[PDB]
């Protein structure tokens, strides 16, 4: 009921890194404090590292196990955006703002970071556990994928959106907004594929899959809180970032056809400013009564 | 979660193996006591409330000035003397969310149910205090429900039109097409659904003044109308809804149907434009015998005969059209077209099916015109005349465009009060008042036809609710017996009230003298056949109520011959979508879709059992999908024989039903005299 | 392969290192003697030909009846006495494929070039034999070329209008929007291009009778107009072409521009509707200072001040709008808007740019109204007054909708014949006749403004052809000197002819007394500054032709003050697309795009060298993409100072230049007094 | 030395079939004989099948096994083109020219056609035989992919090109030329990756790999001959098409770094005839002259 519509929306959102000139960001970057520059670098590396997993494994593995030519095509398009567009865009932002040695060090740090690794490996673990012709394991991976697309990225997106809403780092903020807009539709689409599997299950199996999804969400959420304090306490933003995480967790759940888990909260206004039954012929005697 | 929402949700919690139906009374009581009484603006006296409402641009001072304040106070006393209680939470919720007057910021509530009913009655009476009290008694007893436009807007300063169904004829010219687009946008701006007859428009690939193959056909006009309705979206409140009708013998019929396919191209597909197909008996005869049929280019027929193809009788003119070399046509398979219609209705519920000869064989105003198309809800079937909109400097030739005023009798409340005659006559008076007070300044043909025809639509609702609460199955022969008797009585008293109004005003509708009412041909089946109930159980339902006999019908025929008839059209059974909840009634004469209605409002889900549903009558509330559509056709044809206009007839289909089954239902409806088919709803 | 296109393809075969340009003479000779003379219907005498054409609905009897057949014979002899020969295959091919009359089945050829010219001349003269002979001499010498509508339809029975550019003002009402859609379809049906001003329409999120956020903005009207133009496409041979104009200070400006983005959704993007942006000097000043600009909600301004925003001076009311709390405004970055304009022009060529204060600081009829928008070709710049189309029962207040008749002088042939004065006066007479014989009976404001303003557009072409064939570079100061002198002389003689027509007919254009012609302020730079050529090379080009001095301009100013002017507007330089081939001329006053133009017609490929192209002037025919756009802006601004209306100014951009270069060109054009910028063509 | 330039070329060649309006072919299609229309439909259906498998399976699986984020980005982009652009374009053509029943019939015909099933079996079998960290199985699949890109498509491409060259079906032909332009660069790129693996081998191993490549080519060739006769005999063109496929077989071998295998022949000259702006911010000095 939905793949051709998503095909259309995906292809009409096509864009390339070269379209946004990045150099003019240096005119606001130079005015940020060390903590602001540090947080931005770390957040950016976090997003980059997670998005690479999605391009190399997450999207291609789901495309492999999903049946249907049109679904495979949409999924291929999404994988292309991760690898050919998003990855180049993140690299471009980095190369503009930091010298080569600084980029290498930030990636070394974020690569060793406990909270980034915990979530990255949790997601990758579920992708690696998909078994051929087992729709339960596929569903679990789709849940992981939706959580990445619609939830885990947002502790990171917060900061570029926060600057973007203030008139700072506008070129890279525009790029991030385009990336985020792609991840939103990716999350919704994979969510619909997960609901299709979920709806084929018994009531007991459904309850079991719901428990899986909520348990996974809880593990990721508790790690996000720690990740958030680790990055944002030094710039005084953690309280507001936490509200943004919960709001996006609720969107991820709704993508999977589940009820919101967290109470409704208002979001930081600066970040908001940034954001066929069966054909049968008539065989006569049907005109006579 | 609100307390009333929790209480309403306890209906599904099964206690002792039964639904807790009594929780809805607790739900509505909690809803009122906790939200409505808190959010209802209260005034020290009725005078202060009325002054606040008129001075703050909520009411109209014109209709309220017709009464002394003592009379208005007594009318409000009559409304509150009944101590009306909403039986279910959904009734009160629907009223106070859709029809109750709210502040300009939509924060508080100015009007209760009694206040709204009093204002509507005072507007109906137009200066008569006793008449206003009679209307108050009729509506607070919930015997008669004015349509959503009338009920919502009557007596309001910032109101839309009291009419929401309009039927426009479109002539084969760019001037007329542009005028049709303009009038459609103007009427959609007022909040009314607009139906357009596209049969006169010449097909695709026709000549425009010696330039052959230049016309885009009816689909270009369809795109224009779809964008016009999308633009005129009722100030961004409710999506603009319009309908397009095409004769099945029109050349563009296949292109017309292809606009509703799921695979339709974006340059062909129309989104906000419903489609209805008009089918003469000739098409059904051709499909029955499997003879290959012909669709005709309308402009060739107009050039050859000087008359539009849809202005002529296809039964006599089809052979002449086919044998005429100067009339252009292409071969079609009528059975394949029928199968395509059934497939489209299965996929999307479209098109509406209007059986042209079923409508016109009992049409009382064929002298004025034949009925060529229906409205957006497929129940308005009236004569129309196309307008000739000329150039800007020239004078236009204004025709007749259909627009009738809707009202619904509550069959359960009318039957329990034994007041068929009084309710029918008062509803006729109110509909007549709404017709007279309606003046539309941008649809000249609609205004002219409203002034001339004076047509009204008096519908009925709660048929299935009344039958199930009386232990009668909807498909049972006793149900059809009750429908026969009840709607014969409704027709009798509507004709009597129309003739009484004609006698009082000394005027009939325009071109009444040529109607079957004037010649007495209308009353033949009524002066020849007795329509009293044939079952003792049904005859007991009408106890204490005089059922008109053959002699009564002869007296009515003599009265109509002597004094004339004020309304060209009186009765049409509209779907009655949202007013059914307020009246605690089943929608229209259709059977119920679900026994308990599960709906989500905001973030909270609500449950609405059908009115009167309980353990004793649970299986008399048979769902429409579980029913035999042949028996539903039989019921609607029993009702249709007493309704001068059509009935909104929705087909309720199972997922297992094939295209052949839908075609069989359509052909049996055609065989049984069904005039229109509204929707194909699949479970 | 046809012999003539085989010969025409031998131009590119380089013999001895040079293009074989003489093959095109052989190509056209073969084209004639192998296709045209064979497919030409030949009659025994001209009388039989004219009788055949009149009887079979090819010509109009009324205009041919004003001459005795001896006079028509004399006119046809005058046409054929010249023995005109097309110099290139493309000229004859374009004429006999687009403008030559053909039989009803498009099989044979009825009109030669001389026949068409004689018919157009007899149509222009309106009974005068000597005037008809003068027109024949003017057109057969190819000194003046009537526009494609006039040249194609003059004297034909089944014809469109002789005017194809129309400008409509849309008022902020649904009645006016419906009338705009109707008039747009009526004028597109006639074959004309329609431009609409959408600035008076209130923005998205404005109230419609005290319900807020109800208006869909100008984009909904844009979609309506786009579908109206798609519907009225005249068989689709030339699909309906429309233009929409919005002031840059309209709140919907960003959504107006987003309709042309490649990534636009199907519910927003318009395809058949060109877009133009009107930029007051205030916006350029705000962007220059990098200040924060504000776009405004037009309905708030109209409610607060009683006037539309585009009817007010933004350079004097912008601060008042910003300081007014009751005016609703949205903050924008003017430099970001300029960059978006440049990017949109790079990616699509849209929007058209109108520098409103450049138009209105020299506008002669600001008393009637200021110029608020241009046409579809972005060169018609006339005062307009919006109409007030009311309800059906009410009378409409008809305003002034712009339309002018187009006609081009051939600069090369006019300069060769030393006949600037005679050509300008005869072309003015012909355009006046076309204006007088035009009667649009479905566009009331177009008709009223045609009767009142009597505006004509007399353009020129072959400027680059004349300069390149005279050894003058387009960017050279000598070229601008020639353009200055030539167009000053054209303005002088057009004003003289307008004053003489006013004296003869005893009437001026409506509200002439308030114009700058009546006050004499128009002639200030002409009575103060001498426009004689400053270069001896250019001065010899005008040898044998009198150049009006300051004394001559003073005498003309006195003559105009004592007799008035018949035309409110006289000169506008249109693109002159397809008639440039027939006249063997470069298109308009713009530089050439390709030295040898390669085209594919059907399955045949043919090449068109620029008129007069050879090896001795190969490098004087510099392509428009290889030259500095600043010097082209200088040339157009030199010409623009003698043109009362605008010039269709296409920007020819290389792929290497960024959006900053396009913005710099736009800002230099605004600085140099350029009124409009037509297209951003990229190679 | 080459991936970056292929990346840039691939992304700059990006297109969608909707960019080309197809209603212009309606008349030249109507005018073809029933035999010609039948061959044309079947030819494009055979192409659709090949692109379906190249997009669903071939390109994603090669992407999985090739090392390097940039190489993977190119291969992912090529995969997207196969199924999201190329395979879909054929349906755009079908939906314009043919009624639904003829479309349904031709897709049923691909399922039961023995030559089309054999070629799919052979190519997809090799894709699915790739073993992780086994460069030889990867080489074999890359040879198969080059043979699909640069040889197998051409029995299909012949006919749209043959019409385009006569000025017939030129809108459909424009789509096909865009597809062909893509496949040419896809075949070169995959060819270069195959050569990388081949060049790592001993002389003895190389000799075996050439045997594999030539044996596979001959087996595919013999099947393609029968397929060609089956499709083209009814339009009288089988011998001409055979010359064309031999020509392209040599190009496939060359893409693999091997010598041409078939002798040169004269190809139908008809078929031979069948073959944003940068954003820069405004300066203050730009407003003064
Ligand atoms: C009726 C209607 C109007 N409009 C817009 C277009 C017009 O420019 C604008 C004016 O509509 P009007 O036709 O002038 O509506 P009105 O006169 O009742 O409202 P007002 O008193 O404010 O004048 O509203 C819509 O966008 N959608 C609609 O459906
Ligand atoms: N007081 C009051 N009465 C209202 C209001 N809305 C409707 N009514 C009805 C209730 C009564 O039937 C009628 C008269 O009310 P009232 O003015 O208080 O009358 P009275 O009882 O003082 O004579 O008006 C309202 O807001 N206030
Ligand atoms: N005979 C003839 N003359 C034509 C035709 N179309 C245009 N003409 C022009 C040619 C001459 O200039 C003019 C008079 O031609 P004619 O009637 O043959 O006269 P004449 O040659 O006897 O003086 O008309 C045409 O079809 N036939
Ligand atoms: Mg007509
Ligand atoms: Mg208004
Ligand atoms: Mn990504
Ligand atoms: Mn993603
Ligand atoms: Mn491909
Ligand atoms: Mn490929």
């Amino acid at each position: 009921d939905f793949t051709q519509m998503f095909y259309n929306q995906n292809v009409k959102q096509f864009w390339l890194p070269e379209e946004i000139a990045l150099n003019g960001d240096l005119l606001t970057w130079k005015y940020l404090g060390k903590n602001e520059q540090d947080t931005y670098m770390k957040v950016l590396a976090g997003l980059t590292l997670l998005d690479t997993e999605q391009g190399n494994t997450g999207m291609p593995i789901v495309a492999e196990h999903v049946d249907g030519h049109q679904r495979k095509a949409v999924l291929n398009f999404m994988a292309m955006m991760e690898n050919a567009v998003h990855a180049k865009s993140y690299s471009n932002i980095f190369m503009t703002l930091a010298p080569t040695e600084t980029i290498n060090e930030v990636f070394e740090w974020v690569k060793q970071n406990k909270y980034l690794q915990k979530k990255a490996q949790m997601i990758v673990g579920l992708y690696k556990a998909i078994q051929k012709d087992d729709e339960i394991s596929l569903f679990k991976a789709m849940v992981a994928s939706v959580y990445l697309e619609s939830f885990l990225f947002y502790s990171g997106f917060y900061y570029p959106l926060y600057f973007y809403g203030q008139g700072k780092l506008m070129q890279s903020g525009e790029i991030i907004n385009l990336i985020l807009r792609d991840e939103a539709i990716h999350g919704v689409y994979v969510g619909l594929l997960a609901q299709e599997i979920y709806n084929k299950q018994t009531e007991e199996k459904k309850a079991e899959l719901r428990e899986f999804a909520i348990d996974l969400l809880n593990q990721l959420y508790e790690n996000e809180l720690e990740y958030t304090e680790d990055l944002y306490d030094q710039v005084g933003l953690s309280h507001d970032v936490k509200k943004f995480i919960r709001y996006n967790a609720n969107k991820a759940l709704m993508n999977l056809g589940f009820d919101p888990y967290f109470e409704e909260e208002d979001i930081n206004p600066i970040v908001l400013n940034g954001l066929k039954a069966t054909v049968e012929p008539l065989k006569d005697d049907d005109f006579y009564f | 979660v609100p307390k009333w929402i929790q209480l309403n949700n306890e209906i599904m919690i099964q206690k002792d193996g039964k639904f807790q139906f009594d929780k809805d009374k607790e739900a509505v009581h909690s809803y009122f006591v906790d939200y409505i009484n808190q959010n209802t603006v209260f005034f020290h006296n009725l005078k202060e409330k009325l002054d606040y409402l008129v001075e703050n641009q909520y009411y109209e001072e014109e209709f309220l000035s017709l009464y002394s304040f003592e009379d208005i106070k007594e009318v409000f006393k009559t409304a509150y003397a009944k101590k009306f209680r909403f039986p279910s939470f959904m009734s009160a919720f629907k009223f106070y969310n859709d029809y109750a007057l709210k502040t300009n910021d939509k924060k508080k509530i100015l009007e209760r149910y009694e206040d709204r009913i009093s204002i509507v009655a005072l507007f109906f009476a137009n200066g008569d205090t006793e008449k206003a009290k009679e209307y108050v008694n009729l509506m607070i007893n919930q015997e008669y429900q004015p349509s959503t436009p009338t009920f919502l807007n009557a007596g309001r300063k910032r109101r839309g039109e009291l009419v929401s169904c309009f039927l426009l004829e479109v002539n084969d010219s760019l001037n007329d097409i542009s005028r049709a687009i303009d009038i459609s946008m103007q009427l959609s701006k007022l909040g009314g659904g607009v139906s357009l007859n596209l049969s006169k428009l010449r097909a695709k690939g026709e000549a425009i003044k010696d330039v052959e193959n230049a016309t885009k056909g009816v689909v270009g006009v369809m795109k224009l109308l779809d964008n016009a309705f999308r633009y005129a979206d009722q100030m961004g409140q409710r999506q603009g809804s319009g309908a397009a009708y095409l004769n099945i013998f029109h050349r563009d019929i296949n292109d017309f149907l292809d606009t509703k396919k799921i695979s339709a191209d974006e340059d062909v597909r129309v989104k906000t434009l419903s489609i209805g197909v008009v089918i003469p008996d000739k098409f059904v005869e051709l499909a029955r015998e499997d003879k290959a049929a012909y669709v005709f280019y309308p402009h060739t027929i107009y050039k050859e005969y000087g008359q539009h193809m849809d202005e002529m009788d296809m039964n006599e003119m089809y052979d002449k059209f086919v044998d005429n070399p100067r009339v252009k046509k292409e071969k079609i398979n009528p059975r394949k077209l029928l199968e395509k219609l059934a497939m489209l209705r299965s996929e999307s519920g479209y098109p509406y099916i209007m059986f042209q000869d079923n409508v016109n064989k009992v049409h009382a105003n064929n002298h004025i015109s034949k009925v060529k198309f229906s409205n957006l809800c497929s129940e308005v079937l009236q004569a129309s005349q196309v307008s000739s909109y000329t150039d800007y400097d020239e004078e236009d030739e204004i025709g007749l465009d259909i627009s009738c005023n809707l009202g619904s009798l509550n069959i359960l409340n009318v039957m329990e009060h034994k007041s068929i005659e009084k309710t029918v006559k008062l509803a006729t008076d109110s509909l007549t008042h709404v017709s007279e007070t309606t003046d539309i300044r941008n649809a000249p043909a609609v205004r002219r036809a409203n002034k001339a025809m004076k047509s009204i639509g008096l519908g009925a609702m709660n048929l299935h609710g009344y039958l199930a609460q009386n232990g009668i199955a909807y498909e049972s022969p006793e149900a059809r017996d009750f429908a026969n008797t009840f709607f014969m009585m409704v027709n009798f008293y509507s004709i009597q009230r129309s003739a009484e109004i004609a006698k009082e005003k000394g005027e009939t509708f325009d071109q009444y003298e040529g109607s079957t009412y004037a010649t007495g041909e209308y009353f033949d089946k009524y002066v020849s056949t007795d329509f009293s109930p044939k079952y003792e159980k049904i005859a007991n339902l009408f106890e204490g109520m005089h059922i008109p006999t053959t002699e009564d019908w002869k007296k009515l025929k003599a009265f109509v011959a002597e004094h004339g008839m004020y309304h060209s059209y009186r009765l049409c059974i509209a779907p009655t979508g949202s007013i059914s909840y307020v009246q605690s009634s089943t929608a229209s004469v259709m059977p119920i879709m679900e026994r308990i209605e599960e709906r989500t409002y905001g973030n909270s889900k609500t449950y609405y059992p059908m009115p009167g549903l309980a353990s004793n009558n649970w299986f008399f509330y048979k769902e429409a999908y579980d029913m035999d559509m042949f028996k539903v056709v039989d019921m609607i044809a029993t009702i249709q024989q007493h309704i001068d206009q059509g009935i909104s007839f929705t087909l309720f289909l199972k997922d297992t039903m094939t295209t052949r089954d839908l075609n069989r239902i359509d052909l049996y409806a055609h065989h049984r005299g069904i005039k229109t088919i509204y929707y194909a709803r699949t479970k």
